[PDB]
């Protein structure tokens, strides 16, 4: 009985494994991407902080 | 002596009976279970290595 419960538990354990993986894998890929579209906007406004300081100091 | 030779051939008609009508069903029941339990025993197996 108890090699039964567990082979159904098993069994449950191994879907719900294949579909944690790609869980799992689908996270990390969107934690790296709004990690990445973080760093680009930063970046993006760096630059305009760059070009909008240089703008003040030419027109002094 | 005589009625043990009719007993003995109607308990060899008896036998005749129960290996003739009793002994397939209850074979084929003891196949069924051992089919079923080393299915449950494969069963597990492969649900380990899945």
């Amino acid at each position: 009985e108890a090699m039964l419960a567990k082979t159904a538990a098993d069994n449950r354990k191994s879907a719900e494994q294949v579909a944690a993986a790609q869980a799992d894998y689908e996270k990390e890929m969107a934690e790296a991407r709004a990690q990445a579209s973080a760093l680009r906007d930063e970046a993006r406004a760096a630059g305009r902080s760059v070009v909008d300081e240089k703008r003040a100091q030419a027109s002094g | 002596m005589s009625i043990f030779i009719g007993q003995l051939i109607g308990f060899a008609v008896i036998a005749f009976i129960i290996v003739k009508w009793v002994v397939p069903p209850v074979r084929t029941l003891m196949r069924n279970q051992q089919e079923a339990v080393r299915a449950a025993l494969a069963e597990s197996a492969e649900a380990a290595k899945k």
